């Protein structure tokens, strides 16, 4: 993996010796093609995974992450730099520095062949992400929510570094490749249900799980917009792939203590998405969205059956590029009206017509709209709970209901009605806007024509 | 632990010398260079049993021979002995140097009568050799058996296998 590594890496001195003028282009062109050359973890197989090295593999969970990814920074760099137009240019190559070094442990994040590089790598990306978001963020509460996505994080992980260090010193390795074929049961105890605990609560966090969820409609509305958009699609799947790999270590206990967290995330996505049919505030209507899908993949985790894994991986990958452009869509209203009040600016499809198709199109996916690969991800995510039990149709149908409602309700008072009279700058939209939304969209349209390749190690 | 082997009140009875520490101070080297032989056999003994129990016979051949010493001394040379031991008894530190014609009187009659030389400066504090008959000790601290030792690390020194083996540090 380290022909991914080593470009992401050399962006650093691409980006801290380009011209004065041309930061973005070339790190937005060179991102492009480490995003073209990550097409390569596609080599997989139906037995076997992708073993590189001793410290690097890539199964076919790891693959649709990677390449997401490494498809994300130029989105972010296509993003990012309108509101620092104004900025100095030594703090505008820092932010890019961030984001490629947020890229940097992503991407051998995913890849970690052993569990605690995993951790150190998934706590390492606490830092860049912190460091943008109480750094270049907007507002006064973004030290705060800095605050918030540090210690729930950490408060959550420090018990799973204690967790993965007994298990080195029990099994003798970390390694994924070798707990495949040397995991033991783990039966019913009292240690062995805080082993469970300390094990499955950090990633319950990075989900997140809901009453756990406080830090996210602070930390993804307090962000900038690359910060909103890594967290909305990177930062909440690291949570599903640790989960997904951790849950090999803790059957059969895993068919008992799940319920508890089955049934927080089954009435939190229902409570997430009440809360989103009374959001204020745009980007915490999309933020607490984020929450709502998250509750499914976290119940597809804990069910632990091979339709829900598929559901969850699509519903991750999916759910990353919808989020993501609903972000950004939240940022093409805001540097026009300076607000993020969603009641504020209304009537923006007589103004932008193109952006209001955008708009629209977002909105359907994050209804589930078929076939896109958010409703084959909530489809089998639906299937393999109506097989858990037959009473979860009664949460997932209602939860359908409502999140067509927060999305077409955001759709119909962002866009539609009579336009404010008194806002008068709303100018047309840009290529650059246009472009970012495009990125977003196309390739979760293409997605849904060959939708096996983000269906996780088990199609 | 063991019950204490002391000697009977009976192996302790010897004839003591019982005279003064300014008699035998006024005599002190002519009996280091006559009663010179089971003397340092006695030290000897006692320095190398490192028990007094071991050594009863011997310290009874040293007042055997001391007793001789001043018998030897009181038939011919009483008078002028007690002359000197006298002067050498008024003193409180004893000196030798307050003493030095009672001293040739008393040395003069010794060796004109017994014989006996008295010995220069150095003499008296020279480390001699004894022989004697007893056997050596063989354990006289009574050491039990030592503790073996740890074992000592031999071989080539091979390379670390597969380097630190530190969770993922491959080398
Ligand atoms: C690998 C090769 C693949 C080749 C085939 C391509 C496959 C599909 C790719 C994506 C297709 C959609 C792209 C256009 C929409 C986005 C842009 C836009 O809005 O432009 C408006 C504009 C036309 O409007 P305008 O008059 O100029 O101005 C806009 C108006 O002011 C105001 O605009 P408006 O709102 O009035 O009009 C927008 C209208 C609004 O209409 C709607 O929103 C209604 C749509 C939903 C209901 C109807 C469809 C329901 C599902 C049935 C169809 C799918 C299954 C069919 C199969 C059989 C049955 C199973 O939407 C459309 O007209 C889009 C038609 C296609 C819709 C596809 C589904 C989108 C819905 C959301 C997701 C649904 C699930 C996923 C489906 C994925 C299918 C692949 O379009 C363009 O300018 C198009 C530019 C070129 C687009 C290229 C797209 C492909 C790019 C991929 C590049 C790499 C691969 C190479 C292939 C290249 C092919 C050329
Ligand atoms: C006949 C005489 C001539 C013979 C010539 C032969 C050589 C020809 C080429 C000449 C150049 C040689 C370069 C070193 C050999 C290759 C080393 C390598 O790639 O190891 C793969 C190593 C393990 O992967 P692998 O596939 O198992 O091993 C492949 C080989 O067998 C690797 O071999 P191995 O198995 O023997 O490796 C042993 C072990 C293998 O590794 C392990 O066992 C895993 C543990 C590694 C450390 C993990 C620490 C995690 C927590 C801290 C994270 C820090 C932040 C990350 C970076 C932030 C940004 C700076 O290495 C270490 O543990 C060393 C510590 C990491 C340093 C790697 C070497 C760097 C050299 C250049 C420094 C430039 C700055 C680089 C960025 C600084 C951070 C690395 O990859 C990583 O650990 C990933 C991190 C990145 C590694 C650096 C890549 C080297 C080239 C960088 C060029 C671009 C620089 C851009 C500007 C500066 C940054 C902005
Ligand atoms: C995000 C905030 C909430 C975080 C919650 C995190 C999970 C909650 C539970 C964490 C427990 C602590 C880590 C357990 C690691 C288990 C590893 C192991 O070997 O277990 C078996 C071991 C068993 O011991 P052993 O393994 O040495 O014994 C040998 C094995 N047997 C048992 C067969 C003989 O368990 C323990 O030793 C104790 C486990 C419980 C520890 C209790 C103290 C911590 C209490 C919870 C603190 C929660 C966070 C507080 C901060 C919140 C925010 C401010
Ligand atoms: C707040 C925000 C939302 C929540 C975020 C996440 C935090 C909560 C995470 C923990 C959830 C609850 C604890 C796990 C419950 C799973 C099943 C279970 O253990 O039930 C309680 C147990 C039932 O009995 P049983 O399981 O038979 O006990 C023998 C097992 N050795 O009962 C008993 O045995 C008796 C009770 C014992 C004491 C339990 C309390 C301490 C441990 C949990 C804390």
């Amino acid at each position: 993996m380290l022909k991914y590594i080593i470009p992401t890496m050399m962006l650093m001195p691409l980006t801290w010796l380009s011209k004065n003028s041309m930061i973005w282009i070339n790190t937005t062109l060179h991102s492009l093609l480490i995003s073209l050359t990550s097409l390569l973890l596609l080599n997989q197989f139906g037995d076997n995974s992708l073993n590189f090295s001793l410290t690097f593999f890539s199964d076919s969970l790891s693959t649709p992450l990677l390449i997401l990814t490494m498809w994300l920074l130029p989105l972010m760099l296509m993003a990012s730099q309108h509101h620092l137009s104004k900025e100095n240019l030594a703090r505008k190559k820092l932010f890019i520095s961030m984001l490629i070094l947020l890229q940097l442990f992503l991407i051998m994040t995913f890849t970690a062949t052993e569990l605690i590089f995993f951790y150190i790598m998934f706590e390492a990306t606490l830092v860049p992400t912190l460091i943008i978001i109480t750094r270049w963020g907007n507002q006064t509460e973004r030290l705060n929510a800095g605050l918030y996505f540090l210690f729930y994080t950490l408060a959550g992980s420090l018990p799973l570094l204690v967790a993965l260090i007994y298990i080195q010193n029990t099994m003798g390795s970390l390694n994924f490749l070798i707990l495949q074929y040397w995991v033991q049961p783990m039966p019913n105890s009292w240690s062995n249900t805080f082993m469970w605990l300390a094990c499955m609560m950090a990633f319950m966090v990075k989900m997140p799980l809901y009453g756990l969820h406080l830090w996210l409609p602070k930390a993804h509305v307090e962000a900038p917009i690359a910060g909103s958009m890594v967290l909305a699609a990177i930062l909440l799947k690291l949570g599903g792939y640790g989960m997904m790999r951790i849950t090999l270590l803790l059957n059969p206990i895993t068919d008992f203590m799940a319920y508890p967290f089955i049934m927080l995330s089954l009435w939190g996505m229902i409570m997430t998405s009440s809360i989103c049919l009374r959001q204020t505030d745009l980007k915490s209507l999309i933020a607490y969205s984020s929450v709502s899908h998250m509750a499914l993949v976290i119940v597809a985790i804990l069910i632990q059956t091979p339709w829900s894994y598929m559901g969850a991986t699509a519903l991750m990958i999916a759910h990353g590029l919808t989020s993501s452009m609903l972000f950004c869509l939240a940022n093409s209203n805001y540097e026009r009206v300076h607000s993020r009040t969603m009641i504020l600016a209304r009537g923006l499809q007589t103004l932008l017509p193109l952006m209001a198709a955008w708009w629209l199109l977002a909105s359907l996916t994050n209804l589930a709209l078929p076939p896109s690969i958010n409703l084959i991800g909530e489809l089998f995510v639906v299937m393999s709970t109506f097989s858990w039990s037959n009473i979860t149709i009664i949460l997932m149908g209602l939860n359908m209901v409502i999140t067509a409602l927060y999305s077409l309700y955001m759709l119909i008072t962002t866009q539609r009605g009579k336009h404010t009279h008194h806002i008068n700058n709303i100018l047309p939209s840009f290529t650059r806007e246009n472009a970012l939304m495009s990125l977003h969209m196309l390739p979760l349209l293409l997605l849904s024509l060959n939708p096996k390749i983000i269906l996780g190690p088990l199609y | 632990p063991g019950i204490v082997e002391l000697p009977s009140l009976e192996d302790l009875k010897v004839q003591e010398v019982k005279v003064s520490s300014s008699v035998l101070k006024a005599a002190a080297h002519h009996y280091g260079a006559q009663c010179d032989k089971p003397n340092k056999e006695f030290m000897l003994c006692r320095w190398e049993e490192k028990d007094p129990r071991r050594c009863l016979e011997e310290g009874k051949l040293v007042n055997q021979c001391a007793l001789e010493f001043f018998r030897q001394i009181k038939r011919h040379c009483a008078e002028p002995f007690t002359e000197y031991w006298t002067c050498i008894d008024y003193s409180g530190l004893q000196l030798f140097r307050r003493c030095r014609k009672e001293q040739a009187q008393f040395d003069k009659c010794v060796l004109d009568k017994l014989g006996w030389v008295r010995p220069d400066l150095g003499e008296l504090s020279k480390v001699t050799k004894v022989k004697t008959d007893r056997p050596l000790p063989e354990n006289p601290y009574h050491s039990r058996a030592r503790p073996e030792p740890n074992p000592e690390v031999e071989g080539d020194l091979k390379p670390a296998r597969h380097g630190s083996r530190l969770f993922f540090w491959t080398m």
